[PDB]
């Protein structure tokens, strides 16, 4: 959480919004990961929300479904990840890193065991794509006590009751969602008058007139993932140019947001 | 929160994206409805009576249990338009969406039967329907997938994950995430989230109350134990769900022990799983020591389920019903003996139920025992597979 | 002489040779006996409803007549067990054996069907089944011969002749002049020496008669006319019988067309063959102009009785009946139209009734006729069929 | 008829009974099989049973059943079977000739017209295989129409009323069936008793002994089929032999009716 708070200060004051890109870790190789990831940041990434492969992500679209297939192809494994998120922490001190999890892998060793190790390897946030906020209560609550943000999604056609519901349990940010489906206005103006996390819209944000849009419209910032993994999947015999492209397309979604 | 309590002790829930909670939320509300409207009761049993084949009939089967003191019947589930249980539910399912205003059917499927029931049904009540199968099951199910387009059905591959019935899963609710406005998810078992476990169990129910009343006509009491194959869970609670507050009758449900528990390669989460978080519950599932979901073995395709209804493993924690497991040759050998001594070709799924009764029968021939075995389909379409097998062995 | 009328006028007879005659005599009076046995027709019943799943369900079709004046509906033979009509008269002569004290049963078959209807009733009632068929048949209808076998028959390949249906037919005579002491002759259709034609028809009889209980309590009134496929003639006098002297129900069956009448590749003899003596019985059927009997052709195996039922021939020549022919490519479409308007996959034999009922239909839409079409059996045995077809027009 | 009763008034003279072969016309060729006949005469055959190829022959075994299928593959023809028979009776005067039909091939063309055809060309009888005493009337009324015998048959089981029937119907001789099945004492007096036409048993007779056992049992002779075919078959590939293993069967079973 903490990490979340003191960005957005810190971005409200130089009136500009946050650009967070999504990965998976370990896609497509451990060491190439790390790359990406170091890449990502030095590009103007804000703020970093990671993947830990799993076998079923039902909530992703076929460009993340390859991440875990590659990540997975790798042999990356959710202790590996941890020890990855570790070294990220260890070498970059302040910057938000939220995960992108799948109840199971939460689930599997014990939910408050998963927090501890967030909290013991740096993690500020995470989002479990499947558990809707009436399945989230051990999830929210073993965050919480071990000082990780429970990220809560607000969905498009979110009624009154939703929208204060996710304002009161998240923490860190609230997640917009942009669309319905998988990844591939007048509720950001609710959210704060609930007192909710900033906004952070997501899904299909592949360009930056769309992250300045967000902002526009009041959201303190724009997470994308797909963009930045094609990005991944089309340089694949090429580490190098992979980098090239992902520090481009990374510091044109940062610019926008100022 | 829900009308309906969405656990069944610690199992169960609603364990999905945020985005799909308003298409829970509608089917529980519209299911709910429906339950209490004469009229919708009314048009389910007219086509199950005369479109479906309903009551199917309740076979005493006296050649196979000769020399004991056992006497077993069989539910005909085989006898069923389709030639499975399944029918029964995606009847009521297509009903459902047509309530809601629908016009469109996702449905998932491994061995393909779920298929081509979830396509039968949208053929008769003139339902758009797509289905999403694993790419390795299209591979091997080449009839049923020609069965499920001449039927009109849009059948579309899947070749994320393993390309199995999960991975199918997985692909059903991707599309129903943005398309729930205008399509019902007919899921194709007792279990995925709530209202799916219950929904599915209400539109089986009458296998278990026509048994009942059956039984009781033939027998004058009650079964000592009724059986059924337990894949996903619907057969197996269609089947035990009049009987729950019957006390006196035992519940048994058959898991695939494929090849033998011991060598890890079997489909019996329920007793030898672990439980997790996956397809919208939380229940005993195939998954590695790391969370990571598996595939379940068994020589039959329909028991690939890699996990279990949330009502079983409940009525398993509380002592309700007792859950074992059949092995791919036990199930052969159930197969090869009723067709021999009851000229009845039993579906390799039902198979497995038939063996634990011919387990207890045999394990204890001086026992007097009344046993009911769920049919819940017919073997026609398992004939190449059980051929193929023996004549491998010489 | 006779108990009963060997005759439906001038067709029908018992041309077998004389060492033959004690067996037929010993079965008619058997039959005969059996049909005044309260007993017999009590055990009957018992095995039709508990074991075969009678009674069948009537499906009004309203899809497929959907701007038409025609209201069509089903016979659902193919939901008895077995997935077809057969099934019904096979447990009858399987009794009437057991009356006997005949321990063994002779049977022949062509596609297949009677052989596996032959061959359950025998394990199910505990009778030694031996069944002959066409070598060219055996190659080509593995599946339904490994069926026969899983449930305890014997399968014998016959070489001579053309290796079909009619040489199968001669083999089963010969084995039966040597052994019908013991052994009961199960043959297939209502064709052959009397008393079969008359036997068969009236085990099949439950067939009209729950059509007209159902059609009278479902639309208050008789159809106008009532269609059947006619192969041997079984399912079609089992579904006329009961409607005989309601002179306002029309009786139409349908005989294969195959290529096309024209082509001389049909399998249609009550209307465009000769009458002749063969098979035991004076009846019209496919022979060369020197007397020689030839083969009937149709994409539906099953329809392939070179010959017809003597009380078909004598129905037709009285204009009580009439009859008339669907062409491959006309069941081919019916079969197409059933799957995809109202889910139900009909056998390729049926799908000629369907194809003159959906004529009748389409030809006159404006004119208002309610109509029973006998589905006397699932098709999911020619799926593979339809496919290879398909695919070879592109 | 006529013949038949000429011939066993001649062999009753004689003390001994009739020696008579059958064999399917026109097999394995109307040539062959015309010399196959006229072996069988001069090798001391009383008698002739011929049958007419047919498609389907319900009542006989194997070795018949190829007879048939041979004489097809010569494209052996009823009508080409009719010039055989005018030429035989053209050839041997005196012999009796009877024909095995089965029902479609007299139907056919209508039954009074077969039977006319029948004694055209000089047939003597006619035993329809598939025809029992019970459809037999327009049979046997066409057959004596035009003085053709109607050969009757008598089974093993024969009852009192069977056998008064088939005494009172036939002609020219009785059929003495040696078993139930198809081709591969008391009844004998019974049949006398009651006036019938000289007893030939027939079915199985394949040795010399079997032929003195009929003719001792009080039969007027004894028929010989499958025996006759099955020297046929073993010598299609040396036509000069088989005639030569024909005369020398034959003149063994007739020299047993002595
Ligand atoms: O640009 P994209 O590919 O459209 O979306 C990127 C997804 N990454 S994410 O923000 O980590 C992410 C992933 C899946 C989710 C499913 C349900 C609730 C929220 C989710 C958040
Ligand atoms: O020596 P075999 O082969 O046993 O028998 C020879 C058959 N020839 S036959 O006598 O012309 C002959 C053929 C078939 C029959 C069927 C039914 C009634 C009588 C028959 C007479
Ligand atoms: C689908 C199927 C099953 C397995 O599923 P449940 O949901 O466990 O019933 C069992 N038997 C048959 C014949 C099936 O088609
Ligand atoms: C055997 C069969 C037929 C043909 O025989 P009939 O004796 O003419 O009824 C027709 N339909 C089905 C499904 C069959 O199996
Ligand atoms: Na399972
Ligand atoms: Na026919």
């Amino acid at each position: 959480m903490e990490r979340y708070e003191n960005l957005f200060a810190q971005l409200n004051d130089r009136r500009e919004g946050a650009f967070v890109p999504f990965v998976t870790l370990g896609d497509p190789g451990i060491e190439q990961s790390l790359k990406i990831i170091d890449t990502l940041i030095d590009a103007g990434a804000d703020a970093l929300e990671l993947g830990v492969p799993f076998s079923d992500p039902l909530a992703d679209g076929p460009t993340i479904q390859n991440a875990n297939l590659r990540a997975f192809a790798a042999g990356v494994t959710p202790a590996q990840c941890f020890e990855m998120l570790a070294l990220i922490r260890e070498k970059h001190p302040t910057i938000p890193i939220g995960l992108l999890m799948y109840a199971n892998l939460v689930f599997n060793n014990g939910i408050d065991a998963f927090y501890a190790r967030c909290e013991q390897v740096g993690v500020d946030s995470v989002l479990v794509a499947d558990v809707p906020v009436e399945e989230s209560a051990p999830f929210r609550q073993a965050a919480l006590r071990h000082n990780i943000a429970p990220i809560f999604i607000c969905p498009p056609n979110a009624d009154d009751d939703l929208l204060r519901q996710v304002a009161s349990y998240g923490r860190g940010y609230t997640y917009l969602l942009s669309r319905s489906g998988v990844t591939g206005h007048h509720l950001i103006e609710k959210l704060k008058e609930y007192h909710a996390a900033p906004a952070l819209q997501g899904f299909g944000i592949s360009s930056p007139e769309q992250v300045s849009a967000a902002v526009r419209a009041g959201a303190a910032g724009a997470i994308s993932g797909s963009a930045i993994v094609k990005i991944i999947e089309k340089n694949l015999a090429s580490p190098k140019q992979m980098l090239a492209e992902l520090r481009s397309f990374v510091s044109a979604m940062k610019a926008a947001s100022r | 929160t829900t009308l309906l309590n969405p656990y069944f002790g610690e199992f169960g829930g609603m364990y999905v994206p945020q985005i799909l909670m308003p298409a829970l939320n509608q089917l529980e509300e519209a299911f709910v409805r429906a339950q209490k409207d004469p009229e919708f009761q009314a048009q389910f049993a007219d086509l199950l009576k005369n479109y479906a084949g309903r009551p199917t009939a309740l076979t005493k089967c006296q050649n196979i249990t000769a020399g004991t003191r056992t006497t077993l019947y069989l539910k005909r589930e085989d006898l069923l338009h389709g030639g499975a249980h399944k029918t029964n539910q995606v009847l009521g399912q297509a009903l459902l969406a047509k309530r809601m205003g629908k016009s469109e059917i996702i449905a998932e499927t491994g061995a393909g039967q779920h298929g081509v029931a979830s396509a039968l049904a949208s053929a008769l009540l003139g339902l758009k329907c797509r289905i999403y199968m694993g790419a390795k099951d299209v591979e091997r199910q080449s009839p049923n997938v020609f069965r499920m387009r001449l039927m009109g059905a849009e059948v579309i591959p899947v070749h994320s994950g393993s390309a199995t019935l999960k991975d199918a899963c997985n692909e059903a609710l991707r599309d129903w995430s943005g398309s729930y406005e205008t399509a019902h998810y007919m899921l194709g078992t007792a279990a995925g989230p709530h209202p799916y476990p219950t929904i599915v169990r209400e539109f089986q129910r009458m296998i278990g109350e026509e048994t009942k009343a059956q039984i009781l006509d033939k027998e004058g009491r009650l079964p000592d134990a009724v059986i059924a194959c337990v894949g996903g869970g619907s057969n197996a609670i269609g089947m035990f769900a009049d009987f729950i507050n019957d006390t006196s009758v035992g519940l048994i449900g058959v898991e695939p022990g494929g090849h033998g528990i011991e060598t890890g390669e079997h489909g019996a989460p329920l007793k030898h799983g672990r439980v997790g978080i996956y397809f919208g519950m939380k229940a005993p599932m195939m998954q590695t020591a790391d969370g990571q979901i598996e595939e379940s073995y068994s020589i039959s395709a329909g028991l690939d389920f890699p996990s279990v209804g949330p009502q079983h493993a409940y009525l398993n924690s509380i002592g309700r019903a007792d859950y074992v497991s059949i092995t791919d040759d036990e199930a052969l050998e159930a197969f090869k003996t009723l067709c021999r001594h009851e000229g009845i070709i039993p579906a390799l799924e039902s198979s497995h139920a038939l063996a634990h009764a011919l387990k207890m029968m045999r394990e204890q021939p001086e026992k007097e025992q009344l046993l009911v075995v769920n049919l819940s389909g017919r073997g026609d379409k398992d004939i190449f597979t059980v051929h193929d097998i023996l004549k491998a062995r010489g």
